Parts: structure tokens; C-alpha cells; sequence
């Protein structure tokens, strides 16, 4: 069967100032099948708030969901993406990193 | 300038845990208006943008009595597709299909498109005439020679030419605040040493809609699109897209290097600097 390993990326809906309420993003593209798992993380723990898009696919059908939920983004505090999908041996994690 | 609706739905077959998923979206450009999922409580299409909220209850009824009606010939679909493959009972399959309409500036027809996939590929399609089919695989052809004497695209070609435009019209009108806008993208040029000895230069376009952009690199006037790590356009999360392209270049020559952006909210193609 056709599979097609997700492109992952974890951003901010704004430019990050400590302290100040923003909104985290975790986008995941070009995938199939459908079945994914997507998890936002803080300092290394579920985010149990967590929403997602309603399941929608591009031209050549694969698939694309947005995760997000609100967040403060701190000097210390540690925000990852997790997604697993059967083209994964094991989940993989992308840290935020907010100097890009 | 043109608009475009398009119907996307997404049918999983689950052998063993229950009824196949249905998912239904509907969007106007690039922004989303409608949704059905066949595994949430409500059992209703349900508005996904401001604007198609005041739409009244024979709209809600009359979308969801239509998108319940696909699923479950998408239901039906799973098992005949399945058979004509010879595919065990067990697996999961996937049929997805996407329909709907182009106008031009005028806000006429232009183009329709009605087209399906099995298990991620191409299946069977409309052509640009709405007259003609195109089929790949020996079981989609079976399906063609069906819907052909069946005349199964005629009344397709009926929704797109006229249903689906004078939808698309209504809607340009009654989301005029959100689908008749442009954000042209704020642009600029991130430096990061990666070492000693090279440096990450990252251009970025943020708050743009809609969604189409491009956003390339040059090096002393050369395209450097084979060695550009090239970011899916993604959501901001508020209606608008981002994008980001990235070098890695040797420490020094970041002069050598601009960045090209091109989005219809620009009055000219943008060139950003080192300088
Ligand atoms: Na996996």
C-alpha cells in the first residue's frame, strides 16, 4: 500500500514573547494514510486542551491536519510536536524552537 | 480576481471496529466553511466559518440528508473496490473524493473538476470537458464503463456548471470581510551561524492570505531552488499562512545571497537583502 510519512512543523501563531499568551501549532502535511496520532507537548507532558482541524487532503490526496492550543511561551518552559504514523518506527518529536 | 469551491471527502473502512469513517469539508478558496464527521455526537453538517452561519435550517437539513447520502455510497463503494482489488476483508482501505467549481474575475464558470483516489492514488476522474473519464486501472475502468452507460456525468457536469457557482457566488458575498481580501505577506531574513565556518539564512513571509505564494533564493542572481529547504505554506491559525525557505551558505558570503517574493498583495515581486 501507498504510504507517505508526515512533514512536521511546530510553530508559534506569532513572534514568542515570554510571558505573553500566544497560540502553539503543530502542522502535519503530506501524510497517508489518514490515521495519525499528534500530540503537543510541554515540558515533555500531554497537553490534554488540544484542537485539531477537521481531516482535509492537497492535489496529489494526501493528508494535512493543524493541532494547536493556546500557550505562554517562558524562558524555560519546553514545547514539542509528537506524531506517530505507521511510516514511523517510533513517534517522533520536533522541539519549538523560536529563534528561526 | 478568481475563486474556486471545492467538497473534499475522506471514507476509511475499519474492519472489526465499526461502520466506515466518513469525514466531509467544504471550503471557499482557502478557507474552510462546512464539516460532517460520521463519528461525532451531532449526526449534522456543521458551519466551520462565520459567514455560512446564518444559512437556515433547510440548508442544514438539505447538507446533511445530501452528505449522509454520500456516505453511505461511499460505504457501498469500499466493498466494491475491495472485491474488484481481491483485498482481504481485514485491511483498512481509503477512498477519498473532491469535486466543485472555478470562476474567473467575473464570477463565471471557468472549470469543474470530480475526481476520486483509492488507497492514495488516482482512480477515476472527470476530465475538463465533464463529458469524459479518465481511468487507469483495469477495476476503474469497470467503474467508467458503468458510469457511462449509466450517464453519470452529465448530471455531475449540472451541479458544477450551475449549483456549485451560484453557491460559490452567495458565499463570496456573505464572507466579503474574510474571502474578498488580500494580506500581502511581512517579510524578512533570519542569520543563524550553524558553526565557525556556515550560516542558515531563512526567509520568512508571514501573515499573507491568500495561501499562494513564492518564496525562492539566490545566490549572485542564480535560483538556488535544489539547495533550498522549502517549507509547506502552513496556517497561522487566524485566517492567514506563513511560509519560510532557508540556505545554508559558508560564513561571508550572506551578501551573495537574496531572497524573491512574489504574492498577489505585493504591487511588485520583492526582493529582500543583506545590505
Ligand atoms: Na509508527
Amino acid at each position: 500500500m501507498i504510504q507517505r510519512t508526515p512533514k512536521i512543523q511546530v510553530y508559534s501563531r506569532h513572534p514568542a514573547e515570554n510571558g505573553k499568551s500566544n497560540f502553539l501549532n503543530c502542522y502535519v502535511s503530506g501524510f497517508h494514510p489518514s490515521d495519525i496520532e499528534v500530540d503537543l507537548l510541554k515540558n515533555g507532558e500531554r497537553i490534554e486542551k488540544v484542537e485539531h482541524s477537521d481531516l482535509s487532503f492537497s492535489k496529489d490526496w494526501s493528508f494535512y491536519l493543524l493541532y494547536y492550543t493556546e500557550f505562554t511561551p517562558t524562558e524555560k518552559d519546553e514545547y514539542a510536536c509528537r506524531v506517530n504514523h505507521v511510516t514511523l518506527s517510533q513517534p517522533k518529536i520536533v522541539k519549538w524552537d523560536r529563534d528561526m | 480576481g478568481s475563486h474556486s469551491m471545492r467538497y473534499f471527502f475522506t471514507s476509511v473502512s475499519r474492519p472489526g471496529r465499526g461502520e466506515p469513517r466518513f469525514i466531509a469539508v467544504g471550503y471557499v478558496d482557502d478557507t474552510q466553511f462546512v464539516r460532517f464527521d460520521s463519528d461525532a455526537a451531532s449526526q449534522r453538517m456543521e458551519p466551520r466559518a462565520p459567514w455560512i452561519e446564518q444559512e437556515g435550517p433547510e440548508y442544514w437539513d438539505g447538507e446533511t440528508r445530501k452528505v449522509k447520502a454520500h456516505s453511505q455510497t461511499h460505504r457501498v463503494d469500499l466493498g466494491t473496490l475491495r472485491g474488484c482489488y481481491n483485498q482481504s476483508e481485514a485491511g483498512s482501505h481509503t477512498v477519498q473524493r473532491m469535486y466543485g467549481c472555478d470562476v474567473g474575475s467575473d464570477w463565471r464558470f471557468l472549470r469543474g473538476y470530480h475526481q476520486y483516489a483509492y488507497d492514495g492514488k488516482d482512480y477515476i476522474a472527470l476530465k475538463e470537458d465533464l463529458r469524459s473519464w479518465t481511468a487507469a486501472d483495469m477495476c476503474a475502468q469497470t467503474t467508467k464503463h458503468k458510469w457511462e452507460a449509466a450517464h453519470v456525468a452529465e448530471q455531475l457536469r449540472a451541479y458544477l456548471e450551475g449549483t456549485c457557482v451560484e453557491w460559490l457566488r452567495r458565499y463570496l458575498e456573505n464572507g466579503k470581510e474574510t474571502l474578498q481580501r488580500t494580506d500581502a505577506p511581512k517579510t524578512h531574513m533570519t542569520h543563524h551561524a550553524v558553526s565557525d565556518h556556515e550560516a542558515t539564512l531563512r526567509c520568512w513571509a508571514l501573515s499573507f492570505y491568500p495561501a499562494e505564494i513564492t518564496l525562492t533564493w539566490q545566490r549572485d542572481g542564480e535560483d538556488q531552488t535544489q539547495d533550498t529547504e522549502l517549507v509547506e505554506t502552513r496556517p497561522a491559525g487566524d485566517g492567514t499562512f506563513q511560509k519560510w525557505v532557508a540556505v545554508v551558505v559558508p560564513s561571508g558570503q550572506e551578501q551573495r545571497y537574496t531572497c524573491h517574493v512574489q504574492h498577489e498583495g505585493l504591487p511588485k515581486p520583492l526582493t529582500l537583502r543583506w545590505e
